[PDB]
């Protein structure tokens, strides 16, 4: 019994959706 | 399919009752507590119910640790004066455990429903023994023949073990191959007919019931 | 191919071994996901139903599982009669398990066969069966059919009532039977009879399970019928107040929360008063938390306006916002914030500071814990602070000060959340950005020295608030950020996200530096080209930051440099485009940025073209007397109008873009239209300048600093044009001065790269399979059917939902638009189909094109789907050819 709300509604850091391009870029450039 | 179709939705009452009764986070009802309730010499069926009724809200996955408790201690339920509510709830929990781990449950249930006269010879049947001889399940305590919940348990196990014995016999023939198929078919037919005849004899009244 | 795979399964279902058949049957739903079109679905469901008819009970259960999984695709079966009849034949089996599986299948298929009388009779006959599995399946099927068809509901309500009230029914079956009554909403009298029955049940079966199921069913019935909803709320409040069982109270809370979510407008003042009194006088904290959840749901709706002094609601909210329980405190402070921002009534401004201090105390409470419940309450509090800052801007300074003071004494997760809150507040109200820069920069310095694992998110959050809070550029803060990155951060992803934020807020020098740093870290060459293109775009936007207000020569040189770097960047970006990552929006966006900059350069040149004198022959006799400059201004006006049209085309090809990106595209289009209108009204048609620039919005509520700058530039340019309307002849240097100054003003505000430029989230498409180098007779005109399915990626309707699909068909010969026709069709289960009729009277070769368009819920048309084309070879039939030849000869 709970609900989720976002503090900032145009925050680009939310991982609600993960797209392929940013996925390989992250996996390719994160250390 | 009877073990699978019982997991199908009906009207969602179980989900609602689970959501509105199990969220009190009073998880004190451990299997150990149920064991102590079952082991009380002045046994209190009311206290026993206050635990197992709470277990009907539990999912099958979270009902696993209680299986040895409500299987091993359910030879006591054959004693006179045991309420039909307790037996019905034990049958319900048995079905919910049969959904998730039927094989181990059946073995423990057969080993639990032994007649227990010369119980120093606690004949601990394994899966292999029951798959070889499915009629072991019918060599239970005589009181199971007039206990409709535990009889329902026994009938579920009997059907399952007859099917398991069909599979085991085919596997054993294939293994020992390197006719025999007719021998296997005759053996399975004799086994099923023997099971039917034993059940029909169970349906007969006893001389005591005749009196 | 679809049929090849369907045959691959079909040999599986024909094997006769149960394992292979079950394997194929459970392999079916993936096929429907691969090929959602009705031909495959129809054939698949027919063969599945045949297997159901002849198969054993486990195969039937597998088919039932598949049918339950694929309730979307069963509207596409089309051949409903044969499918259902070969399914229905198993209800006559003497096996009650087979009958139960058949009943469950019929319940699963209820949407495509309501009012099917044989199925209704089967349900009614199996309801009073003596096999419990059959009775349960009949109850499930009865629920489904009562949900679907009204006649079954009215025909079954009496029987369900007599089974529930019947003393021979066990309590468990009574529990299973009560939720059937929630589907008795089809008629007012039926709903009233069901209400009476449920009241009889709650009074006559007051067990915890029975009353819970009955009250939930009554609540759902009231929600569906929405006429008994007020007295249902009154009944639920009565049970909440009176019934001592915690479970019954908890159910009443859940049902009231459901009703508050569904029909907040129906709540009376008395209902909210009763709920508040119940929350006030209850001793248990879990129940109090539940009722406050209901009240916080209500306060966010119009029910708060209907509720309206210091009432029980405000007294409760003030008492609860200082509770020991964090959840109760969060709900109370949410109620207070909702009252403060929704009600501007001046009788309750004393709780404005109560709300502020409650939010601050909740920050202090939630910052140190770093626990998921505490994180949830912290998110609630920060959302409330953002809402309060928007609603009551005079409180923004205190909110920002509380957040800044709490930043130095909070854990990392809490720090990230308050950084998000500060970013929101500073995006909406950028005046507060200057006051928060010192604290944020200090915390950025101290975090970067020991940034190990979780501080990477903290680093990007801090850099985001630094860029957002900075109205102007950065000189020393920029040096600090670059030093903090280079000193320790080998994490390229952190640097990339911070550069993304920098380019979002227009800090393009910082973005250029970071993207330059990120090269040599990637492994793939297309990502290298993408980062290089980003670096070049950042450099290009940095090039035109040095624009003087009146120096047009410097402006021309700066635009030339920016265009050089933009061309390098677009070459790199094209090199970065790959299949299944085409970067189409990025390519079109930066191409339209390259244009409107070389268009700006041409307009700067035409500013200076006035210094090349007109001919004397034309000078001896009104706009032609200007000379070359008049035709050049006409060409510039047409070019800017075409650019605005292309920006609109990019807008309506961006159905999957977030709102901010669309607003950015709108701003670019409006800048194009502004330059075009200025040219027209100053040079080409000053007499037809239309009405004055009366801004309907006035003080528009901008969502970003870029928006504010763009609208301020637009307003200033329109004011300049209006004051210069007919004051000079079109040979004027003042018209060129105003135009060139408009160029300077538009370019001096740095470009913002929005979310869709980097992240694609929605990703909706159209398959658009259409029935077919195809020969068509001259007399017989083509019958073309187009079927399509709208596709999705993860969350379908993240920003907008498809309401209808517009299918434009056109025919071009000799592959010119000879068969225009449109059909707006509503896709039901993400699937639409329609027939088209295509005339081919003119012999030859025809290129048929079909372009799908999407009309969203609001009504805006989006050009999303593919413009797939097929070629038609239309030839005269042998009969007509021979007859005409014989007649002519």
């Amino acid at each position: 019994a709970a609900a989720d709300v976002s503090v900032w509604e145009e925050n680009w850091e939310d991982d609600i959706v993960q797209d392929d391009f940013n996925q390989q870029l992250r996996l390719e450039m994160e250390r | 399919v009877d073990d699978w179709i019982c997991e199908e939705e009906i009207t969602g009452t179980d989900a609602l009752l689970r959501r509105m009764l199990l969220t009190n986070n009073a998880k004190n009802h451990s299997p150990k507590q149920l064991q102590e309730a079952f082991s009380a010499v002045p046994v209190n069926n009311t206290q026993v119910m206050q635990i197992i009724e709470h277990l009907t809200l539990l999912s099958a996955s979270e009902l696993i640790p209680y299986a040895e408790v409500l299987t091993s201690n359910m030879s006591q339920l054959l004693n006179s004066g045991v309420p039909r509510r307790i037996l019905q709830t034990v049958n319900k929990l048995w079905m919910v455990l049969n959904t998730v781990m039927p094989r181990r449950l059946w073995v423990m249930t057969v080993n639990a429903l032994q007649p227990s006269i010369k119980f120093v010879r606690q004949q601990k049947y394994t899966q292999n023994d029951l798959m070889i001889d499915p009629l072991i399940v019918l060599r239970c305590d005589q009181r199971v023949h007039r206990c409709p919940p535990l009889m329902d348990i026994t009938l579920h196990m009997l059907n399952g073990y007859l099917l398991a014995s069909k599979a085991y016999l085919s596997a054993h023939l294939k293994e020992t191959e390197q006719t025999r198929e007719e021998l296997k078919n005759a053996l399975l037919a004799a086994q099923d007919s023997a099971a039917v005849q034993i059940l029909l004899e169970i349906c007969l009244p006893t001389e005591e019931e005749k009196a | 191919d679809a049929n090849s795979a369907l045959m691959e399964l079909d040999k599986g279902l024909r094997s006769g071994k149960l394992g292979e058949q079950c394997e194929a049957v459970v392999r079916f739903p993936r096929l429907f996901q691969k090929y959602p079109f009705p031909i495959l679905i129809n054939s698949a469901f027919l063969k599945l139903a045949d297997v159901f008819r002849v198969g054993n009970n486990f195969l039937r259960l597998c088919v039932l599982k598949v049918t339950q999984q694929s309730e979307k695709h069963l509207e596409k079966i089309l051949n409903v009669d044969e499918f259902v009849k070969r399914i229905f034949s198993v209800i006559h089996s003497n096996d009650p398990v087979a009958r139960a599986i058949t009943l469950r299948m019929l319940g699963s298929l209820a949407s495509i066969i309501p009012e099917r009388k044989n199925a209704h009779h089967s349900i009614r006959q199996s309801l009073d069966s003596h096999d419990n599995v059959e009775v349960e399946a009949a109850v499930f099927a009865a629920a489904n059919f009562s949900a679907q068809s009204k006649d079954f509901a009215v025909g079954i309500c009496n029987k369900i009532s007599e089974m529930i009230q019947g003393l021979a029914t066990p309590v468990d079956l009574k529990l299973k039977l009560i939720p059937i009554l929630q589907h008795m909403h089809h008629d007012a009298i039926l709903a009233s009879s069901a209400r009476q029955l449920l009241q009889q049940l709650v009074t006559s079966y007051p067990s915890t399970k029975m009353v819970i199921v009955s009250l939930h069913t009554f609540t759902l019935l009231a929600a569906s019928s929405l006429v008994d909803t007020p007295k249902q709320i009154q009944l639920l409040l009565q049970y909440l107040k009176n019934d001592p069982r915690k479970a019954v109270k908890r159910l009443a809370i859940q049902d009231l929360k459901l009703l508050a979510n569904k029909t907040p407008h129906t709540w009376s003042r008395e209902n909210i008063q009763a709920l508040c009194e119940c929350a006030l006088q209850t001793p248990y904290d879990s129940l109090k938390l539940g009722m406050l959840s209901v009240l916080s749901t209500l306060s966010g709706t119009i029910a708060i306006k209907h509720y309206f002094r210091s009432s029980d609601l405000v007294k409760l909210a003030q008492e609860c916002c200082y509770h020991n329980n964090r959840g109760i405190a969060a709900h109370g402070v949410r109620v207070l914030t909702n009252i403060t921002v929704s009600c501007q009534e001046k009788d309750l401004l004393a709780l404005e500071q109560d709300a502020v201090f409650g939010l601050e105390s909740l920050l202090v409470l939630c910052s140190q814990d770093d626990s998921p419940g505490a994180q949830a309450t912290l998110k609630i509090a920060l959302n409330c602070m953002v809402k309060l800052a928007k609603g009551r801007p005079h409180l923004s300074q205190s909110v920002v000060e509380t957040l800044l003071t709490q930043l130095h004494s909070a854990q990392d997760a809490a720090r990230i959340l308050m950084c998000h809150c500060l970013a929101a507040i500073a995006m909406q109200l950028p005046v507060l950005g200057d006051g928060m820069l010192g604290d944020l920069m200090e915390l950025y310095k101290v975090i970067g020295r020991s940034a190990t694992d979780k501080q990477q998110e903290l680093l990007v959050s801090l850099a985001t608030v630094i860029f957002v809070a900075s109205q102007k550029a950065l000189s020393v803060e920029s040096k600090a950020v670059i030093k903090q990155q280079l000193e320790s951060v080998s994490n390229g992803w952190t640097v990339y996200r911070i550069a993304r934020q920098a380019s979002r807020m227009g800090n393009h020098d910082m973005a250029k530096e970071l993207y330059q740093s990120l090269l040599t870290q990637v492994a793939s060459e297309h990502f290298y080209f993408w980062l290089n293109s980003l670096k070049e775009f950042s450099h290009a936007e940095q090039c035109l930051t040095g624009l003087q207000e009146e120096n047009y020569s410097s402006a021309l040189s700066c635009i030339a440099e920016s265009l050089k770097f933009y061309h390098k960047g677009i070459a790199s970006l094209t090199a970065a485009s790959t299949p299944l990552n085409p970067l189409s929006f990025q390519c079109e966006f930066v191409k339209l940025r390259i244009d409107l900059l070389q268009a700006f350069s041409q307009l700067i040149c035409t500013c200076n073209s006035l210094k090349t004198s007109p001919p004397p022959a034309i000078a001896t006799t009104d706009l032609q007397r200007c000379g070359r400059i008049s035709n050049q201004m006409k060409q510039s006006m047409e070019e800017f109008r075409s650019l605005a049209s292309r920006y609109g085309d990019l807008y309506q090809a961006s159905f999957d873009a977030d709102s901010a990106t669309l607003r950015n595209v709108e701003l670019q289009q409006q800048s194009c239209l502004l330059i075009s209108h200025a040219i027209e009204a100053l040079i080409l048609d000053p007499e037809s300048a239309s009405f004055q620039e009366y801004g309907s919005t006035g003080t528009a509520h901008a969502d970003s600093e870029y928006e504010r700058r763009m609208m301020s530039v637009y307003n200033h340019v329109l004011e300049e044009v209006e004051s210069l309307n007919r004051k000079y002849t079109p040979v004027s240097y003042m018209h060129t001065a105003c135009l060139c100054n408009a160029i300077i003003a538009l370019l001096k505000v740095p470009l913002s790269f929005q979310r869709y430029f980097f992240q694609k989230l929605q990703s909706t498409s159209i398959k658009l399979a259409l029935s077919p180098p195809i020969a068509v007779q001259n007399n017989q005109q083509l019958a073309l059917k187009v079927e399509g399915v709208v596709q999705h990626g993860s969350k379908p309707g993240l920003f907008r939902k498809i309401q209808s699909v517009c299918l434009n068909v056109s025919s071009t010969l000799q592959s010119n638009m000879t068969n225009e026709m449109e059909q707006r069709v509503e896709p039901h289960n993400d699937y639409f189909s329609t027939q088209f009729l295509l005339n081919f009277a003119i012999l030859g070769t025809h290129n048929i094109t079909v372009e799908s368009s999407v009309k969203d819920a609001n009504g805006i048309v989006w050009k999303t789907g593919p413009r797939t084309t097929i070629f038609v070879k239309s030839l005269e039939d042998p009969y007509s050819q021979q007859i005409r030849l014989q007649q002519q000869q």
